[PDB]
């Protein structure tokens, strides 16, 4: 039973130092690769950090050296210090296990808010209104075009933390329906829903990784006519 | 005791007795957090307290490190230093009245 | 004579901005809940949000994140925007006080109607055409089985704003009248107007509480053969 915490709900204030922590349910957290994600609210999603196991640490290219992301064996935790920071840094901070080779982020933490003071990847289709009874596709391109099974698809929930759902264009995630289907190659990649839902409607997003820092789209909603 | 006066006892000194916490099946909804779930034989901070409540039904989930509503507003809250967590049961007719 | 005022009566852009208002007529918005209700028209009612005293707000399943509802003390006003909309969002917005134990919605605002650009609980006997001498039988029927007292009951009128007839299906509100019972238990409740008079005939709801977001019935309308 997958179960992960993150409970940093506490408003900073200006040039203040906050610290977090993701714990474990039953998993090593030095023997598998840990990551974040910077939710972004009114836009697509980005990376942050990834914990190798060791301890060799990796940040993205918007921050340097600022951000102090640490390991605690002993309580089994993953905490983040975040020394004075600045303005339009308020977003959501999820944490995950990273297997980008097979599942990329198959699990995520909870979410958490944090106030403040007082490769080109986009998504094609956009909102693309339906009705339940028939298919639809979902187009996500690349400027850099990367050859065959670096990109991953991802449901975001309101309120909830996202849900793998295909990993390398290849082979779905466990318990997913059968009712999702994807291809493409080259530049482009498609995703098509079957048997529309109504437990389905949600923000589906696509990220490249197997390279540079981690992109996301832009985000592709969906909306009944 | 009931949620309106939810009452506590604190543990005095004796030696801990976790392994029939886990061994037992009687626990469904041990959905909690903390240290880590194997090494309570390991830890033996000073002072540990149990608060107990008779909350109904799904209102328990509302109980986290950060949580607002109907129960977490004007009741038993949860901080960010929560260090140890909750364990829930069920309901039957031990507490229950057919009136 | 409380009163509850609104304005809100102007054409959108769009994606556009609107403010509407709800103000206080006697009684502090700091220590009493409030809650919005969306009538759309040709539909059954449906829930929008509710404030707690404090301010933290809870928003329905449907709608989540866009909305934004705040509370001026000073000025003793219940401000909701709306952002950018979508398709779909022309009903009224009633506003009114929320003590679903202890009375469900007693009193309503005025109403009022946003334009665009250019729990299973439902209600069994229908239109139900008599004429008045006799009394009638209004069943409401809920798939989760509510156990004792969280259902309660409205009455609509034309260009009006609703009332409330009884709450917790055991004992009406102030002001009504002795023509009005209700029984049942389990899974359905049952409603009874005897001596039917002129000021009766009116659109009839059963709305559920003290639940998972708040559910409104189709519509029961009263009709003269």
């Amino acid at each position: 039973e997958v179960q992960l915490l993150q409970s940093a709900g506490g408003l900073v204030q200006p040039g203040g130092s906050l610290r977090l922590s993701c714990a474990a349910s039953g998993f090593t957290v030095s023997a598998n690769y840990m990551s974040w994600v910077r939710q972004a609210p009114g836009k697509g999603l980005e990376w942050v950090s990834v914990i190798y196991p060791g301890g060799s640490t990796f940040y993205a290219d918007s921050v340097k050296g600022r951000f102090t992301i640490s390991r605690d064996n002993s309580k089994n935790t993953l905490y983040l210090q975040m020394n004075s920071l600045r303005v339009e840094d308020t977003a959501v901070y999820y944490c995950a296990r990273d297997l980008s080779v097979a599942g990329a982020f198959d699990i995520w933490g909870q979410g958490t808010l944090v106030t403040v003071s007082s490769i080109v990847l986009t998504q094609s289709p956009g909102t693309l209104s339906l009705s339940p009874g028939e298919r639809a596709t979902l187009s996500c391109r690349a400027s850099q075009s990367v050859s065959s099974s670096y990109l991953a698809w991802y449901q975001q929930k309101p309120g909830q933390a996202p849900r793998l759902l295909i990993y390398g264009a290849s082979s779905r995630a466990t318990g997913i329906p059968d009712r999702f289907s994807g291809s493409g190659s080259g530049t482009d990649f498609t995703l098509t829903i079957s048997r529309l839902e109504p437990e389905d409607f949600a923000v589906y997003y696509c990220q490249q990784y197997g390279s540079s820092p981690y992109t996301f789209g832009q985000g592709t909603k969906l909306e009944i006519k | 005791a009931s949620v309106y006066a939810w009452n506590r006892k604190r543990i005095s000194n004796c030696v801990a007795d976790y392994s029939v916490l886990y061994n037992s099946a009687s626990f469904s909804t041990f959905k909690c957090y903390g240290v880590s779930p194997t090494k309570l034989n390991d830890l033996c901070f000073t002072n540990v307290y149990a608060d107990s409540f008779v909350i109904r039904g799904d209102e328990v989930r509302q109980i986290a490190p950060g949580q607002t509503g109907k129960i977490a507003d004007y009741n038993y809250k949860l901080p960010d230093d929560f260090t140890g967590c909750v364990i829930a049961w069920n309901s039957n007719n031990l507490d229950s009245k057919v009136g």
